[PDB]
């Protein structure tokens, strides 16, 4: 089990994300983060939380632990797609269906890029399409 | 161990407008760590080329050069009066930094033969237990020259001193001076001295002769 | 970005600052940043790299150090942690200090400064370890401008830096770099 | 501002005996002298273009490169604070009579290399036992246009100075440069005027040696 768990849903400090002001997610999506090594999002996630409790101890080494914060394999897949020329996540921005009305969203999803540009909606609606399905099941499955 | 860098040729002739081409062999292989410079009158150089090839900022784009490995060449085309310097290259791959010994560009002009004048001791040195015979060798050209002292018909080359002056500013000629000095005995002991100049302005040997 | 999917159902995105990712990291990280098409950066400790591709020996194995084995990079610097960051990029980027040509570094005792030299040129009997090179530095540097032309003479020199404060930082870059080395 | 490097002899000139010691010194000023490494080199009487020494920036702790020939006896320095570098020489021989010159290097397609960019002006040395002596002046008359001449034999150190007539015949002038025999200089001035100025009227050279304050005014008379 040599994945570092989030526990904090998870809020994300201004200083993580370039819109500067602290974003919550839920438990019910973060929950899947836990042990999910096909989440480049969670990656991110692990990456910042650890960095976040390094400075709350306070000096290690870089890196010692990085294959309990990334997924190997999946930071492989992205480099392979990139050098084929298909779109490929480059770990920034990300994407999620969120029902306003209770607040209950999805796991957020990479946004693609391709020849370093991301792709536009349409094409990639297949996927926030299937998640947005995904979640009313869920919603549903807690009612 | 030094790299020698090697300039064969130390004097070149040029007419303005011309394109001329100044060579350096490295005694070691040096890459293109090469540079070109420029200097006059013994002054401060200028620097004019590195990396063999790149010129550098402020240098006219009648300078240009190439070359790798050992050989490189510096090339000016559309030749200028103020071009006439000497060019020299120097390798900055290892310890010690070493440099050419420079090719020095010169104008070229119609031939012209050397007007010789020779000059017996004075009095005064005479009386001083000297005795120096000078000889003159004025306004000619190409720099080729070369000049014998003759006592008695005997060639003579121990006490002779030799001076020559650079391509001249007005008519792009040059001058040369050869004192033979002896002492009062020795020169009182002969009679004859005389200045022989060959030069490629005449087949047999330009002469003066002083008796007594 | 936001849009409407339903009538309550809204797609929206989150983005991950680099800026506090890297200023708020308290360990010491390896930074690799491509800057434009001919100059790429890395940063690691008190070491910082610009690395340049062109066909300039400004090493020569006549004058300069052999290094086949990472020890042999003791001669190349006066600071520890140039030696470490370059051991450990030629690690990440796939030299074999067994198999593979040796290298070339400039021997400390000269004042030139610090530099090493790598010859990525994809011709004749070093093309294979060119592509190897090539493909190599692909994994570290996320759209890896390859400068070198096939058949034609290129050769990497890494010298010390000021790390250009317009440099992307690319924690992906960072991420390839940890984990192949 | 503009790139300036000119050069001095700090303490007295630059005419030295064997086993002395001296120091050049190389005010710099245009740019920010502590980024720039700075050499020392010389070009010996009918020699090759020598490099001696360099010395590197303070963030390399202020290294400094020599070549063999100097090792142990010449030291290169600077000083930041002055812009300024030095080059302090003990055991002198006579092989280190030169003209000196500093210089800087730069950064040359991307990559620090050793050409030179800047140069200062260039600093005569000489390193020579012998004293100083003036010259013995001697008339050289023969035995259209008429050649004559003026020989300047057995004087230390140069310069020396030569006109005709005051400068008035400069016109047909040829001042040979000066040769060493027996530690001393030796130099012959020809003078071509037409027949009809000499002998009927006065042609003299005037030389002078201004280290042994002598100034000599030799007439040629006919033989
Ligand atoms: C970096 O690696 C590259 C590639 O490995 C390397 O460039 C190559 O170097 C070899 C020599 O090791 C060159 O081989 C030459 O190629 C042709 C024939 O293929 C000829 O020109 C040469 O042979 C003749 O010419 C020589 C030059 O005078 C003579 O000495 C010789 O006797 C022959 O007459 C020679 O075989 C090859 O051309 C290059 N390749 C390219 C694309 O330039 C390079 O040297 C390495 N650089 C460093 C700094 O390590
Ligand atoms: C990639 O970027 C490098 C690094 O420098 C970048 O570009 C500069 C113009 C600035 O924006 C920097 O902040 C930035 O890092 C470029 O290399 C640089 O090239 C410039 C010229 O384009 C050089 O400056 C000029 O250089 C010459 C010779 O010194 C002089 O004529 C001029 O006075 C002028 O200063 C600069 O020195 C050079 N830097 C280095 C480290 O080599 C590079 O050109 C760029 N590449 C591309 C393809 O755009
Ligand atoms: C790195 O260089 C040092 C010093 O070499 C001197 O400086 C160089 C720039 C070059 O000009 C050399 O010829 C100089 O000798 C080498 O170590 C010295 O090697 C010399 C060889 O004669 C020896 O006498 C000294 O004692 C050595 N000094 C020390 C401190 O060991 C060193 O070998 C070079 N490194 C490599 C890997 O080649
Ligand atoms: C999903 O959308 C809801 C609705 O906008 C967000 O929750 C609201 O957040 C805003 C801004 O902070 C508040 O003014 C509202 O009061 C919140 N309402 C509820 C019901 O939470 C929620 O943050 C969004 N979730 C994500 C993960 O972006
Ligand atoms: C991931 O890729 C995207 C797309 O190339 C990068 O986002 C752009 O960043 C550039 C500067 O690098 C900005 O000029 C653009 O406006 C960005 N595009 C947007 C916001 O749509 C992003 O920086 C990359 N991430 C990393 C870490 O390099």
């Amino acid at each position: 089990f040599f994945s570092w768990s989030l526990t904090d849903g998870y809020c994300l400090e201004e200083w993580m994300l370039v819109a500067a002001k602290m974003k919550c997610f839920g438990n019910t999506a973060v929950a899947k983060c836990n042990l999910n090594h096909d989440s480049e999002f969670c990656d991110m996630l692990r990456l910042f939380d650890y960095n976040k409790n390094a400075i709350k101890t306070l000096v290690n080494l870089c890196g010692q632990t990085i294959n309990a914060l990334i997924s190997d394999n999946l930071l492989m897949k992205n480099k392979i797609r990139e050098l084929m020329s298909v779109p490929y996540c480059n770990y920034t921005k990300f994407w999620y269906v969120n029902h306003t009305l209770s607040g209950q969203h999805s796991l957020p999803r990479c946004w693609l890029i391709k020849n370093n540009s991301y792709l536009n909606i349409s094409d990639f609606r297949n996927d926030w399409i299937l998640e947005s399905d995904f979640l009313i099941s869920e919603m549903l499955s807690k009612e | 161990g030094s790299v020698v860098m090697t300039q064969s040729q130390k004097f070149m002739s040029t007419s303005v407008g011309d394109r001329v081409s100044i060579t350096c062999k490295a005694s070691q292989i040096v890459g293109t760590s090469v540079a070109w410079y420029q200097q006059k009158a013994g002054q401060s150089p200028k620097l004019l080329i590195y990396w063999a090839s790149t010129r550098h900022t402020g240098v006219p784009d009648r300078f240009t050069a190439g070359g790798s490995g050992t050989d490189f060449t510096l090339t000016i085309t559309n030749v200028q009066s103020e071009d006439l310097a000497d060019y020299f290259c120097q390798q900055y791959a290892t310890y010690p930094l070493t440099f050419g010994s420079g090719t020095k560009l010169e104008l070229k002009r119609t031939d012209a033969a050397p007007t010789v004048s020779i000059f017996p001791p004075s009095s005064e040195q005479l009386t001083s237990g000297g005795a120096s015979v000078v000889c003159f060798l004025n306004n000619f050209y190409p720099k080729d020259i070369n000049v014998k002292w003759k006592i008695d018909g005997s060639e003579r080359q121990n006490g002779v001193l030799n001076s020559w002056t650079d391509q001249d500013s007005k008519d792009s000629t040059y001058s040369m001076s050869s004192t033979l000095t002896l002492t009062k005995d020795e020169y009182e002991r002969h009679n004859s001295y005389t200045c022989e100049a060959t030069h490629k302005t005449s087949t047999s040997p330009i002469v003066k002769s002083f008796n007594r | 970005e936001a849009f409407k999917i339903g009538l309550h159902t809204e797609f929206q995105t989150v983005s991950f600052s680099m800026v506090g990712l890297f200023s708020n990291n308290p360990h010491d990280c390896p930074l690799l940043c491509t800057l434009n098409k001919s100059h790429l950066y890395i940063k690691g400790g008190n070491a910082s790299f610009q690395i340049s591709f062109d066909d300039i020996a400004v090493l020569l194995p006549q004058y300069d150090v052999i290094i086949q084995h990472p020890a042999d990079m003791s001669w190349c610097s006066k600071s520890d942690d140039q030696i470490w960051l370059s051991q450990w990029f030629m690690n990440a980027v796939g030299h074999d200090w067994h198999l593979d040509p040796p290298f070339l570094c400039r021997n400390r005792t000269k004042t030139e400064g610090f530099i090493f030299q790598v010859n990525t040129s994809k011709t004749g009997v070093n093309e294979n370890y060119a592509k190897k090179f090539k493909t190599g530095m692909h994994h570290l540097y996320r759209e890896y401008p390859d400068s070198c032309l096939n058949g034609k003479l290129c050769l990497m020199k890494a010298q010390p830096t000021s790390w250009p404060l317009q440099c992307p930082l690319d924690h992906v870059n960072t991420l390839h770099f940890l984990t192949r080395g | 501002g503009q790139i300036q490097l000119v050069q001095s002899v700090e303490t007295g000139g630059g005419l030295v005996r064997p086993g002395n010691s001296l120091k050049l010194s190389c005010v710099t000023s245009g740019f920010t002298f502590s980024n720039y490494q700075m050499h020392w080199l010389r070009q010996p009487p009918g020699k090759r273009l020598e490099w001696i020494a360099v010395i590197t920036v303070k963030s390399d702790n202020y290294g400094a490169n020599y070549v063999e020939s100097v090792k142990g006896r010449f030291a290169i320095s600077r000083d930041d604070s002055k812009s300024s570098v030095y080059l302090e020489m003990n055991r002198l021989r006579e092989e280190d009579t030169a003209t000196y010159f500093c210089s800087r290097s730069g950064i040359y397609d991307g990559y620090y290399a050793y050409a030179m960019d800047y140069w200062g002006q260039g600093t005569s040395v000489t390193v020579s036992s012998a004293t100083t002596k003036g010259p013995s002046v001697y008339p050289l008359a023969p035995g259209s246009m008429v050649t004559l001449g003026c020989l300047v034999k057995g004087y230390f150190p140069e310069p020396v100075t030569v006109t005709w007539n005051s400068g008035s015949l400069s016109s047909g002038v040829h001042t040979f440069p000066a040769v060493l025999q027996s530690d001393l200089y030796t130099l012959s001035s020809s003078v071509t005027v037409p027949s009809s100025t000499w002998p009927s009227q006065t042609v003299t050279c005037n030389v002078a040696h201004p280290a042994s304050s002598t100034k000599v005014d030799k007439k040629i008379v006919p033989r």
